[PDB]
């Protein structure tokens, strides 16, 4: 009976979460700009 | 100046008669189908107003200047009488009374490969080239066809280049859409605004 | 505990993403692009063979 | 579809990805 756990392990807190955490990650939108044409050629070197 | 002596006007149809040509040698398999799928739409969208016509015969020496009466009677046995330039140049004349009637006409030849080869006829009829974008398409969707078909792919491919080669000028009007309902949208847009433009 | 794996979750998220952009990684996913897009072409096609030849049984 | 008639929302890490790429080839 421990091989149900091991499958559900492996699936649901080890695949499902880090899919969670990954597409939070990867469609995360800027908060504090919020605008389209900012520099329209660079992001970084702006501080720079 | 009478080597060649090139009329200024040429007798053509009073409406342009309906070629498909691509993508590929047609009477095989797979452009038989191809090509089929177009015809079905017209009929049903144009019922009424269309007429539908196989011609099984060569139509590529469609010339105006052979002679003055090339193979005029069989009964002469000349080089003519046997050939089969008689039945050719009879049929000509019956595209051309087809599409006087101010309607339609299909061509569903099995010998046009290429608008050069129709770029010397008085008929002229509108030249419509359906192409896959790219050529590795090609030999997946002759996979799914058959045994047979794959024995002829070498052939099959031999046309897909050459035909590429053609200028799209050439071509009257292109369908790289390879969906049914944009084809037939497209194809429609065309002719019903070209039957609207002869009346 | 919490501050640690903010730090992991960032480095590892940096690192994927700098590792993505390698040569190999990029002809990979060029590969299946190209894979993708070849399929996507090849089922619009696939529509045409069927709708005719529904047809033409129905007209014999 | 507007070939057919004629014949930057992106997020952070999506930013970032497609100036890392270009920087990249040289
Ligand atoms: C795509 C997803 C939904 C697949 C899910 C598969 C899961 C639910 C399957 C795959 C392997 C399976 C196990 C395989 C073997 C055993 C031992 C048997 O004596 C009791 C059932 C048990 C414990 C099964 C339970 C269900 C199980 C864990």
């Amino acid at each position: 009976m421990s091989i149900f756990y091991v499958v559900y392990f492996v699936v649901f807190p080890f695949f499902f979460v880090n899919i969670f955490v990954a597409l939070i990650i990867i469609t995360f939108q800027e908060q504090g700009d919020k605008m389209m044409e900012e520099c329209s050629l660079e992001k970084n070197e702006r501080a720079c | 100046k009478q080597a060649e002596h090139v009329p200024p006007y040429d007798v053509v149809p009073s409406m342009r008669p309906v070629v498909l040509v691509g993508p590929s040698l047609k009477g095989y398999e797979v452009t038989d189908m191809m090509q089929k799928a177009l015809f079905d739409f017209l009929k049903h969208r144009f019922d009424g107003r269309i007429s539908i016509t196989r011609v099984t015969a060569d139509l590529s020496l469609a010339k105006r200047s052979v002679l003055n009466n090339p193979g005029k009677r069989t009964i002469i046995e000349r080089s003519s009488a046997r050939s089969s330039i008689a039945e050719v140049q009879s049929e000509i004349e019956r595209i051309f009374e087809l599409a006087k009637s101010l309607q339609l006409v299909v061509l569903d030849a099995d010998t046009i490969n290429h608008p050069a080869q129709l770029a010397k006829t008085s008929l002229a009829p509108i030249i419509v080239f359906v192409k896959v974008s790219s050529p590795k398409v090609l030999q997946r969707l002759i996979r799914s066809r058959g045994k047979s078909q794959m024995k002829h792919l070498t052939v099959q491919m031999m046309a897909y280049d050459k035909l590429v080669q053609c200028p799209p000028e050439s071509f009257d009007v292109i369908l790289d859409e390879n969906q049914l309902e944009d084809a037939c949208e497209h194809l429609a847009e065309y002719l019903e605004v070209y039957w609207r433009a002869t009346h | 505990s919490f501050f640690v794996l903010n730090l992991v979750l960032g480095v590892l998220s940096g690192e994927f993403a700098k590792e993505r952009e390698r040569v190999e990684n990029r002809r990979a996913f060029m590969k299946l692009r190209r894979q993708q897009q070849i399929e996507r072409e090849l089922n619009g096609y696939r529509a045409w063979i069927d709708k005719a030849e529904e047809v033409m049984l129905a007209e014999e | 579809n507007q070939k057919h008639a004629l014949q930057h929302h992106m997020s952070v890490w999506e930013q970032r990805t497609s100036q890392l790429r270009k920087h990249m080839q040289m």
